[PDB]
């Protein structure tokens, strides 16, 4: 799971 | 988003979830929380699918191998338990929820298959599973039948694949080694085969599964069944007079059960963490807590030591750390999802005669050992793109992303799984690196 700001 | 102020417990169907939400509902009369326990099918799918879009339940049971994939997820906030209650709870206990070095969930209760025999019909059960062929013989003549067991799920067909040298992978020097699985090896095609055999001499049908060998067992039709902790209290209600004995042995070598820690894991996506703490370490862990679930249906071993000192007087439970001191701990990596996916389908298609033994598991072994890499693959590229902030390769990596169309946008985030993508797209993100 990625998560980008 | 998960309601605040209410807590929702997940747990399987073959599991005391009545006498859970009887836990529940002390918990609500001391504290005021409500808690809502449930039963999905197919939960340990459901809850990565859920959880990752925020939703699913504040606390999540299942058997500690699937709880390695959750923790590599990101799914599972990390429990602190202060060094006092860590003392209440065995110490192997603590090792089956640990991964990372840290605690991902409470152990509640060891689980390990058995064999249950019914006194009335079989006063004398085998030893061993290469007399079981005569024996049903000789019972299929008194109108009765020798062994029904649950043949669709990996999990019951595994003592006999493990007794002869198969093992899911290599402990090698306190590692797995997602390289060296023991799937295809002559001691697996040697218990697959004996299990084949008995199903092309009608000693036992492919098609059993759960259900139809519960019944045939509590009906009084089959003289033996396989099966754990969960199951005795409807063979209690059945008033069939039972006993739970040894595993049977295989070519000498005892059947090898795998090992499971019943766990409970709070969601990071929860914002009852503290409510989940109080009511896992204060109501549940307790002997009053675990006596609710063990009432509705056994847990077998549990992890609290108070309790356990008063289950360790029932024979019952003696034969169910009898076959799991003889078996496997089940390995808490994150591919076990693919192994088990793996197995399922070889053993099935060679129970049903689909596939001959050693073709059904040298697919197996191909399969789990490639989704194993691949997944790991995926971790190196995971730690690498956390690492980069450079905004420049940020968003080239956001745009390739966006022509996927596999993206999701939230309030503070732009959300996206590395499994979800195809092994084409993953190779694209390599030349950002
Ligand atoms: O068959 C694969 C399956 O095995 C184990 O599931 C067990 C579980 O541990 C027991 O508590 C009980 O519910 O029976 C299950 C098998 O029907 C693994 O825990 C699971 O991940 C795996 O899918
Ligand atoms: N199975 C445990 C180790 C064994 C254990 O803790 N207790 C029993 C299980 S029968 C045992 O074998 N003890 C060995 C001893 O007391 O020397 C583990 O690997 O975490």
């Amino acid at each position: 799971p990625v998560a980008a700001p | 988003k998960i309601e605040e102020g209410k807590l929702v417990i997940w747990i399987n169907g073959d599991k005391g979830y009545n006498g859970l939400a009887e836990v529940g509902k002390k918990f609500e009369k001391d504290t005021g929380i409500k808690v809502t326990v449930e039963h999905p099918d197919k939960l340990e799918e459901k809850f990565p699918q859920v959880a990752a879009t925020g939703d699913g339940p504040d606390i999540i049971f299942w058997a500690h191998d699937r709880f390695g994939g959750y923790a590599q997820s990101g799914l599972l906030a990390e429990i602190t338990p202060d060094k006092a209650f860590q003392d209440k709870l065995y110490p192997f206990t603590w090792d089956a929820v640990r991964y990372n070095g840290k605690l991902i969930a409470y152990p509640i209760a060891v689980e390990a298959l058995s064999l249950i025999y019914n006194k009335d019909l079989l006063p004398n059960p085998p030893k061993t599973w290469e007399e079981i062929p005569a024996l049903d013989k000789e019972l299929k003549a008194k109108g009765k039948s020798a062994l029904m067991f649950n043949l669709q799920e990996p999990y019951f067909t595994w003592p006999l694949i493990a007794a002869d040298g198969g093992y899911a992978f290599k402990y090698e020097n306190g590692k797995y080694d997602i390289k060296d699985v023991g799937v295809d090896n002559a001691g697996a095609k040697a218990g697959l085969t004996f299990l084949v055999d008995l199903i092309k001499n009608k000693h036992m049908n492919a098609d059993t599964d759960y259900s139809i060998a519960e019944a045939a067992f509590n009906k009084g039709e089959t003289a033996m069944t396989i099966n754990g902790p969960w199951a005795w209290s409807n063979i209690d209600t059945s008033k069939v007079n039972y006993g739970v004995t040894v595993l049977p042995t295989f070519k000498g070598q005892p059947s090898k059960p795998f090992v499971g820690v019943l766990s409970a894991g709070i969601n990071a996506a929860s914002p009852n963490k503290e409510l989940a703490k109080e009511f896992l370490e204060n109501y549940l862990l307790t002997d009053e807590g675990l006596e609710a679930v063990n009432k509705d249906k056994p847990l077998g071993a549990v992890a609290l030591k108070s309790y356990e000192e008063e289950l360790a007087k029932d024979p019952r439970i003696a034969a169910t750390m009898e076959n799991a001191q003889k078996g496997e701990i089940m390995p808490n990596i994150p591919c076990m999802s693919a192994f088990w996916y793996a197995v399922r389908t070889a053993v099935i298609n060679a129970a049903s005669g689909r596939q001959t033994v050693d073709e059904a598991l040298k697919d197996a072994q191909t399969a789990a050992a490639a989704d194993c890499a691949y997944l790991d693959e995926l971790v190196e590229l995971h730690r690498r793109l956390m690492t980069l902030r450079e905004r420049h390769i940020l968003q080239q990596i956001v745009n390739l992303i966006e022509e996927t169309g596999h993206f999701h946008i939230t309030n503070t985030t732009f959300d996206f799984d590395l499994c979800s993508l195809d092994k084409t797209t993953v190779r694209k993100l390599q030349s950002y690196l």
